[PDB]
């Protein structure tokens, strides 16, 4: 499921067909626009925790989790110079939302019977 | 560098089509006459093509106004690795 | 059902030679034609200065353009004349095909 | 608001929206039959423009 | 390369943290809440939201302000 999620990610990047963070996330969910979403937990958040479940818990989005925040952000590019390899410099993210229009692909079927069961 | 990131996109689909971009060389003229499908200022086209040059993917020429931006091969690679396009189909002005 | 060809050469001899042998080319075809009319060329009158600066003695220059025009009056079925105009052409004269 | 600024001057008329077809300058310019070109311009470029001098 | 003229900045976002956060308020139960205002209109998207000014409400782009 998590490779499967992260080559979603990879390509949504490559279609820019996500919306990478939380502004512009509320914005997708106030347009209905979130389908799938990182979520994350059990961090050292002092008032964000509550927010960020009601945000994921707001219109038919994903119970999708990650351990950690500062992983999530590697993947989508929020600091990432030098493409070949590991940058000097790099903050981590909180949310990222998908609108996937090249949704079809060999893993998303699993995925879905995944969710949907 | 003030522009939006669709023009980017545009800009560089627009030299995939024709490799070669023309463009008159005055700030006083924002009504782009060979993009007329969407508004967008000379200046700030002139302002990424330079900033192209100094990339060094694409070369440079001058006729009096008129600014020839010839591709390389390379040039080609990096600009279909900004729109993450794969190489299938080959430019217009390769085809015969 | 009347038609008329009109040839504006910048050379003088181009003209009359071209001229002479669409002459030649509707004699040989063996149609009652009105002949080609001399227009005036057109003496061009352009002058400038010789100095990018101002200094010494002003010296000037004449500079003319010449352009010679003809019409030709036609009476023969327009393909013929189509197929007349097709060939012999030559860079520097733009034809046109006069229609009234 | 500088997109409405920058066209604070009008260019209708006058030698400030006229300028050369070949060195873009505003001095001496040639309007006859549409030429806009300064004068030593289109001495340079008068051989190649079909001209020979008779008088 | 200086003026012995004083100047005058310009309009630099300075280091601001949790912003957007004051336009969910944290309530009880799952009720979405909204404090401030939005258009009514569709000039300026749904995402937009107003300002919170002393008796106004300023939209992003449209720029139609609604006093009280
Ligand atoms: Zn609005």
């Amino acid at each position: 499921v998590n490779t499967a999620l992260q080559e979603v990610l990879k390509t949504a990047l490559i279609h820019d067909g996500l919306a990478r963070g939380i502004r512009e996330a509320a914005k997708a969910l106030d347009k209905r626009q979130a389908h799938l979403c990182v979520l994350a937990s059990n961090c050292d958040e002092p008032m964000y925790v509550k927010l960020v479940e009601a945000l994921c818990a707001e219109h038919q989005i994903n119970l999708i989790k990650v351990d950690d925040n500062k992983k999530l952000g590697e993947w989508v590019g929020l600091c990432k110079i030098d493409r070949e390899g590991k940058p000097r410099k790099v903050v981590g993210c909180s949310c990222v939302v998908v609108k996937d229009y090249g949704k079809e692909s060999q893993a998303k079927d699993v995925i879905e019977e995944y969710f949907k069961c | 560098m003030l522009m939006p990131k669709k023009n980017r996109i545009a800009i560089y689909e627009l030299l995939f089509k024709e490799g070669v971009m023309v463009a008159k060389k005055d700030v006083h003229m924002p009504k782009h006459p060979e993009l007329a499908d969407k508004n967008v200022p000379n200046l700030h086209v002139m302002k990424a093509m330079q900033s192209l040059k100094s990339r060094g993917y694409v070369k440079e020429q001058f006729a009096w106004r008129h600014f020839y931006w010839y591709l390389t091969n390379e040039g080609i690679q990096y600009l279909r690795d900004y729109l993450h396009l794969p190489p299938e189909i080959v430019p217009a002005t390769l085809r015969r | 059902h009347r038609i008329r060809i009109t040839l504006t050469s910048r050379n003088v001899k181009s003209l009359e030679k071209v001229c002479a042998d669409l002459i030649r080319g509707a004699k040989e075809k063996n149609l009652k034609v009105k002949g080609p009319v001399r227009m005036p060329t057109k003496t061009l009158r352009i002058t400038t200065r010789k100095t990018p600066c101002g200094e010494g003695s002003k010296t000037w220059d004449r500079f003319q353009m010449r352009i010679h025009k003809r019409l030709i009056d036609l009476h023969s079925p327009s393909e013929i004349v189509k197929q007349i105009t097709s060939i012999s052409i030559e860079p520097g004269v733009e034809v046109e095909v006069t229609i009234a | 608001g500088h997109q409405q600024l920058y066209w604070s001057h009008p260019r209708k008329f006058g030698q400030g929206s006229r300028s050369c077809r070949v060195c873009s300058n505003r001095h001496g310019l040639i309007r006859k039959y549409g030429l806009n070109m300064c004068r030593q311009c289109f001495r340079q470029y008068a051989k190649d423009i079909g001209f020979i001098k008779l008088d | 390369k200086s003026y012995t003229t004083p100047k005058k900045n310009k309009h630099k976002r300075k280091k601001v943290k949790l912003a957007v956060l004051k336009y969910y308020k944290v309530d009880e139960n799952g009720k979405i809440s909204r404090l401030r205002r939005e258009c009514p209109s569709d000039e300026c998207g749904a995402g937009v939201f107003m300002a919170s000014h002393f008796d106004r409400h300023y939209c992003g782009k449209c720029c139609l302000t609604y006093c009280f």
